[PDB]
């Protein structure tokens, strides 16, 4: 059972690769279509291309499960289109054997895909959003999306972007006298936290009362807590964080007593992704390729896309609802995966 | 004439089924988001049915042409598979004649989406906007807690206050931080106050006066600053979609001309996609009636999304109001023309 | 009339499936086209119907070149086509199947269109199923109303594609009867099929193509006596 | 070994396609199945192969009921199937077509798999195309390697689907020769086709089912002399 297993293995493998190629191409195409309302004449089509193509290694990982479902459907769809699968099972080979032969290249592309997306996606993505924001509207005291406003005593602080590395980007320090006269307005590009104090870098403090001094190194005057929940409201979504970053952050707010369940959920959708994909395509292969009736390839891929979008909606509703009611995050991703798995098993026994 | 009513009835009933499916889908997702918002903050629990009822034309507007696309694709695919179109054109039916027979329902649906797009969208978004503006002008908690630090949409302006009054129209300890529009007047403006008093207008918006404050129009780290010692200062703040209003034709405002071009552009888009789907339904090889459906939906999204992109760049990019939208419609028109005249170019070049 | 196909040649990825095949078929005679599957029989027949565009060659109906124009033009010239698969309007009745195509005829009036509708209905004895839809008819009745529609286009030639495909031995005689009906109207008939016995039994001047080139021609006995066709197609053991 | 299918019946939404069809096939004999298309001729064969699940009835191969098992279960019980369409593994060569299924055989060894591979390769005259892929073969070679795999599954019965359909009259003798080879190997053979002449020429005990019920059975002469099959199937003008 080596020649058939390598046959379906290579077929499903190259099928998943091609599907990922086309889907990634269309995704980048629409991203470029959508990023055409943002040009401020500072940088447009070129910075667009740089942003999109730096985001391609990220988007490939987000596309890997769908490319795996559709890919397996293209493999077994092309094999069953030429009547090879019907006679393959008409000779003693059960359907479960075919499901495993299809699932091994999937497990290879998912186990290999999670470390590719986690080692290559966060870096290229950080460069992408960083450069895009900087040329688009970065360095400004004001930041799009969300920037943190806080008041300490008679001092007003705005943060352009809080990164989950303990670094604050775009720190404005508005220091008025009691009389409200601005005795100093300052700006800092980045800030580092070290034990007892906040140490700012690339700082520019300007005021003209009886100069515009520029200090590049630490300034420590924040007795404010700048609480980890206040900062936690402004952290970027756990999508960009590495898997290890999700673990260390999960355990970062756990020590502070802050709750960390969204990050547990993303952690488990990240770690158990080959499993939920394996169950999804198990149920799909069982349901679509089960009956002996000949089905065209477009109908197979179409109905499988319907399955993938339906269960996609299922997890999308079942996550927020999983943690608003404070359940364990593991069963959140395990229960739908086990439903697709057991449904695929019962469909296998139906045949 | 039996062919006319035959293909016309098939196309109309098929596009009606597809538009019903897509309509239930979109209305169910948007319903999940509106019931969601109605569960998160208990916003309008009773009349969310009325909210969706106002959102119906805005969805049917964009759903109807796609339903026509996949309608003629599915129905004509049916006729090609079962050899009906073969013996149809084997008798003397030119593909031009097929494009006319198909083009009459395109005119009907073009009128339906025309009156719906011109009339029912500004009305539905108008009523939805008035209800939303009342139940949200007193339920959207747009007024401060007082709390601190309220921000608008982008984050350009920030209003901060320590106290609200009985009339929820007095203030105390005010500070505002705003930018204007861009390149011009790049400086950030900040105002500080002891006492302020907010006045809201029955029509909408809010106007507030602050007493004995200060005014600054300079950037934190540039050393260019101005001080304005005042004792009374009245600011008119904006509002707590806005463009879908009424059908006032293209005037001095370029945004109204653009929106008129888009609302007017949807039926022409119906005609264009109708031209696309007549030769794109040649699935005679009897191997794929569901195959072109995904490229049809995705390509149609490449029509709609790109049209929205150039419509967005129509106002700030100074694309003359005779070039842009007709440039898009001309692109996809060129696609349809090419697809239609693929074979006549072979036959006429052969001569 | 006179249908002519002179020096047909098709190139298929370095492979010449059919090269320099010339045949002619006149109105009122039943002409067959047979040979091995790899030969130019399959591609050449479509090159006559117009489904497959001929890379090189001439196809003219009655001194009028009809080769490289669309299929509907060939239909106006008089060339009708009848595929093997179900081609009935499943949603239209029999009277709607015949009238629907009768309305396309240029030279008619409502008296002529209804007269032709009733004439074709009572001609093929399908007057009792004039209300039954396409999907409700059986196979024989389906082919019957298909032939009725083909006559409703008023052609000078008809190209039958696999007539004796999937047909019971009891219905082959009915097929012979309806094809003789078509012959009695002075309309040419071209038949291609794998049922060589009945095909040659009904065809007057059949052609035989092998490995791209025409290898034989003539009546049933002339082909049964040809040694090359016995070498490559019929076999020394057939009949 | 003797396969029996007792009281098969398939119902299609108020129309009973097959009622009370019983058939038996012994190892080493060629059994045919014929009849009209609307009859249970087509559906019964599928109910035996396992492609169509029988609503009610018994299907047993040598005392082992195979009715409510998957098609692969019938395959392990000994039921092999050979469809008419292309069933070749187009991307792997012929030797991979036979060896790929030979590796699934429980009762073999690596020496045994190579010996059986060579035996089937030189046995079916496919020894020269050991390098050609599936998609590269012609029709005859296609069917040869298909039958080669069918025997490579080591079945006790083989269910051929339209063997004589679309074969040139020169190849009919080759098909009969290979089916006689399958006869000489002690494996049952079920043949269904529309070419009644060649099937009855090669089948020993053919069956005829009409409108659901079995109407005839017996030898070629018993069927040619049977009056019902000439009334509803053969058409009084057979041979």
């Amino acid at each position: 059972m080596v020649k058939l297993d390598r046959y379906i293995g290579v077929t499903v493998f190259v099928a998943i690769l091609a599907v990922l190629g086309v889907i990634l191409g269309l995704a980048l195409l629409f991203a470029f279509i959508d990023e055409l309302n943002d040009i401020s004449a500072s940088y447009g089509i070129g910075d667009a291309l740089r942003f999109i193509f730096l985001t391609a290694p990220r988007r490939a990982y987000d596309m890997l499960p769908m490319a795996a479902l559709i890919g397996c459907l293209v493999g077994l769809g092309t094999l069953a289109s030429n009547s090879e699968l019907t006679i393959m099972r008409a000779a003693g080979v059960s359907l479960s054997r075919i499901v495993w032969a299809v699932m091994k290249p999937m497990l290879v592309l998912m186990l290999a895909g999670i470390l590719v997306g986690e080692y290559v996606a966060p870096w290229t993505e950080n460069i992408a959003q960083s450069g895009r924001a900087l040329a688009q509207g970065g360095g400004d005291s004001q930041s799009s999306k969300r920037g943190l406003w806080h008041r300490q005593g008679r001092e007003y602080i705005h943060i352009n972007a809080v990164q989950p590395n303990g670094v604050l980007y775009g720190v404005t320090r508005y220091r008025f006298d009691e009389q409200r006269g601005l005795e100093s307005a300052s700006f800092a590009k980045r800030a580092r936290f070290e034990t007892d104090h906040w140490q700012l870098e690339e700082v520019t403090t300007t005021l003209l009362h009886p100069r515009s001094e520029v200090v590049k190194l630490p300034t420590e005057r924040w007795d404010a807590q700048l609480s980890p929940q206040l900062l936690n409201t402004v952290v970027m979504e756990p999508e960009a964080l590495s898997i290890s970053g999700l673990w260390q952050y999960i355990h970062y707010l756990a020590d502070q007593g802050l709750n960390n369940n969204r990050y547990w959920l993303a952690f488990w959708t990240k770690v158990l992704q080959p499993l939920v994909t394996a169950a999804l395509v198990l149920m799909a292969i069982s349901f679509i390729f089960g009956p002996l009736r000949s089905v065209t390839l477009g109908q197979r891929i179409f109905t499988g896309v319907l399955v993938g979008f339906v269960f996609r909606i299922a997890q999308d509703l079942l996550g927020p609802s999983s943690l608003v009611f404070d359940f364990p995050p593991l069963l959140a991703v395990v229960i739908p995966a086990s439903i697709c798995a057991l449904a695929g098993v019962w469909l296998l026994r139906r045949a | 004439m039996i062919v006319f009513r035959y293909l016309s009835r098939e196309v109309l009933v098929t596009m009606s089924a597809v538009s019903a499916v897509l309509l239930v889908i979109i209305m169910s997702g948007r319903f999940i988001k509106y019931l969601a918002q109605a569960a998160q903050g208990l916003l309008d629990p009773g009349s969310l049915f009325l909210i969706m009822a106002f959102r119906i034309p805005g969805f049917l507007q964009l759903i109807l042409p796609l339903g026509l696309f996949l309608g003629i694709l599915l129905a004509y695919g049916r006729l090609y598979l079962e050899s009906e179109m073969t013996v149809l054109s084997a008798t003397g039916m030119s593909q031009k004649r097929l494009l006319g027979y198909t083009m009459a329902p395109a005119l009907l649906v073009a009128i339906l989406v025309a009156w719906l797009s011109l009339f029912l969208a500004p009305q539905g978004i108008n009523q939805f906007a008035l209800l939303l503006n009342k139940q949200d002008t007193l339920t959207e908690f747009d007024t401060l807690v007082p709390g601190r630090f309220q921000a608008m949409r982008d984050g350009t302006r920030v209003t901060y206050t320590e106290e609200l009054s009985k009339d929820r129209g007095e203030l105390a300890g005010i500070f505002i931080s705003q930018k204007d529009l861009s390149n011009q007047e790049r400086g950030i403006s900040i105002l500080v106050a002891e006492k302020g008093t907010q006045n809201i207008q029955a029509d909408g918006s809010r106007y507030l006066i602050l007493h004995n404050g200060y005014r600054y129009d300079g950037n934190p780290g540039q050393a260019n600053y101005r001080a304005i010692q005042y004792d009374t200062y009245g600011v008119m703040l904006p509002k707590p979609d806005a463009v879908p209003t009424a059908d006032l034709f293209g005037s001095d405002n370029p945004r109204y001309q653009a929106e008129l071009q888009w609302r007017l552009s949807t039926p022409l888009l119906v005609f264009v996609v109708t031209l696309l789907a007549v030769p794109l339904s040649r699935v005679n090889p009897r191997q794929g009636r569901f195959l072109k459906l995904l490229p049809a939906i995705l390509l149609y999204m490449g029509y709609l999304a790109l049209l929205i992109a150039v419509r967005g760049q129509l106002d700030k990019g100074k694309i003359p109001m005779a070039i842009g939208l007709w440039w898009v419609h001309g692109l996809f028109l060129a696609i349809g023309l090419l697809l239609f005249y693929w074979e006549p170019l072979r036959l006429k070049l052969a001569s | 009339a006179t249908l002519k196909a002179q020096h047909l040649a098709k190139s298929y990825k370095g492979r010449q499936v059919v090269r320099d095949v010339s045949m002619s078929i006149d109105s009122g005679q039943i002409v067959g086209l047979l040979g091995p599957n790899g030969a130019g029989k399959t591609t050449c027949f479509y090159m006559i119907v117009g489904l497959v565009q001929a890379d090189q060659g001439v196809v003219r109906i009655d001194e009028q070149n009809v080769t490289h124009l669309p299929m509907h033009g060939r239909a106006r010239a008089g060339i009708g086509y009848l595929p093997q698969e179900a081609s009935i309007f499943r949603k239209l009745s029999v009277s709607d199947n015949i009238m629907a195509i009768l309305e396309t005829r240029s030279d008619l009036d409502r008296n002529g269109r209804k007269e032709a509708l009733e004439g074709l209905l009572q001609e093929f004895h399908i007057h009792h199923i004039r209300d039954n839809l396409g999907m409700s008819l059986s196979g024989g009745e389906r082919r019957r109303v298909e032939i009725a529609r083909a006559l409703a286009s008023a052609p000078k030639f008809i190209l039958l594609d696999e007539p004796f495909a999937g047909v019971d031995p009891i219905s082959v005689g009915d097929i012979k009867q309806i094809i003789h009906h078509l012959k009695a109207k002075g309309i040419g008939i071209l038949i291609t099929d794998h049922n060589v016995r009945e095909t040659l039994d009904i065809c007057e001047t059949a052609y035989i193509v092998n490995d791209g080139q025409l290898i034989a021609e003539g009546d049933a006995e002339s082909i049964l006596a040809n040694d090359l066709v016995k070498e490559v197609y019929l076999g020394h053991e057939f009949r």
